[PDB]
């Protein structure tokens, strides 16, 4: 169905789960000869420049998070708040 | 004083719950018509030696004015005792009738031993109209005054559309509540309404849940 931007109620915080994903996701991607958005300081571990990416928030995905009915909510890895 | 003096007793505290059910339904009544103490009950529904005299109890009443702000048409209701020890078919055309022609919409009637399976089989058959059937032993405590049980509440077909809509929630997905289930009695549930069940927590004071009927 969808849902705006706005009136958006999920948590404005990333779930680990999702963290979790977005990391390995990621570095299989970038493990497959994807593009690194960051400067590797020298890194050479996917899941290690994955985790770059993460903490200069500039990985490409979203997060579509399905509702116990269907809906889902789209939040940007840029958006969501990483505490953990 | 014998083995009487007890068998009124108790269809006095049979009456209290009566009342207090009457009113946490939604119903206009006093603490005062209520808190009625043994003494002066005695000297006002017996006759003589100093027996009950049910047929003298029955009575009627009617919605409080805040009743009428969430439950619109919500009707008056009636409640009725009998004298009659083993109550039969016959003594039914009385009260059936009794409520079809006074026009109001709930009819609680109050057995003592039993009724006939002749007669019970005559409830469904004037509807809007409802009726009710309780009998006096399951009245005698207000199975709501339990430590146990927590508070329910009616939730009006307005109140209810919104749950739903809050919770994205298609109506089976609800927790549900037994018809025949002792509190859905006490408050008299229909098919479809919805009771929200405020209790206690040792993770959180209060939870709020709710319980569909079925």
């Amino acid at each position: 169905k969808a849902i705006p931007k706005d009136q958006r109620a999920t948590t404005p915080y990333m779930t680990k789960y999702e963290r979790a994903r977005i990391l390995g996701t990621r570095a299989l991607q970038i493990s497959m000869n994807a593009p690194v958005f960051v400067d590797l300081e020298g890194e050479t571990d996917p899941l290690r420049i994955a985790m770059k990416e993460l903490a200069e928030k500039k990985i490409p995905l979203v997060i579509r998070r399905y509702l116990p009915d269907g809906s889902f909510e789209d939040w940007s890895v840029e958006e969501l708040i990483v505490d953990l | 004083d014998q083995e009487n003096e007890r068998n009124i007793s108790r269809l006095w505290r049979a009456f209290r719950t009566v009342k207090e059910m009457v009113k946490d339904r939604g119903y206009f009544i006093t603490q005062e018509e209520v808190e009625l103490p043994l003494e002066d009950f005695k000297a006002k529904y017996c006759d003589s030696m100093g027996r009950p005299q049910r047929k003298m109890m029955s009575f009627q009443a009617n919605p409080t004015e805040e009743s009428i702000s969430k439950f619109p048409d919500m009707g008056s209701l009636w409640v009725e005792f009998c004298d009659e020890p083993s109550v039969g078919v016959k003594t039914m055309k009385t009260f059936v009738i009794h409520i079809q022609e006074k026009n109001f919409q709930t009819g609680i009637f109050v057995y003592q031993n039993n009724i006939t399976p002749s007669a019970m089989k005559l409830v469904p058959s004037i509807p809007p109209a409802t009726i009710e059937t309780f009998n006096e032993a399951a009245l005698v405590v207000n199975i709501t005054h339990h430590e146990l049980v927590p508070k329910h509440i009616r939730l009006s077909s307005d109140e209810k559309r919104e749950l739903l809509k809050r919770y994205r929630l298609k109506e089976s997905q609800l927790p549900r509540i037994q018809r025949a289930d002792p509190v859905a009695l006490y408050l008299g549930l229909k098919r479809g309404e919805v009771v929200k069940i405020i209790r206690k927590s040792e993770t959180s004071g209060r939870y709020a849940s709710y319980r569909i009927c079925m």
